[PDB]
């Protein structure tokens, strides 16, 4: 996260008048796809006869 | 403090080349050089003068 600071506007040369600096940063991660599978065997007649 | 390239590394775009780097391809020297016949039979018999 960044960081802001209060600044005055009265006169130059005052340290309180100088705008501060700050950084933002990120990191990376991964979504990796994986597989769930199943085979269901059945007789052809079974399919044919079933209502 | 500032955002370094290491801080923004996760945001950087990617590009991938549109095509594969490969050598050129060529056909058989045999089919280029020699006469060929359409075979309809899996064997052709050839008579040769012997004496």
């Amino acid at each position: 996260l960044p960081t802001a600071g209060w600044v005055t506007d009265d006169t130059s040369g005052a340290a309180t008048g100088t705008k501060p600096t700050s950084k933002v940063s990120w990191t990376g991660k991964n979504l990796v796809a994986e597989e769930i599978a199943v085979i269901v065997p059945v007789h052809e007649n079974t399919i044919a006869d079933s209502r | 403090a500032d955002i370094s390239r290491a801080d923004a590394l996760a945001l950087l775009a990617t590009q991938e080349l549109d095509s594969i780097i490969k050598p050129e391809t060529s056909g058989s020297a045999a089919l280029a050089a020699f006469r060929s016949i359409r075979m309809s039979a899996g064997t052709v018999s050839m008579p040769v003068l012997a004496a």
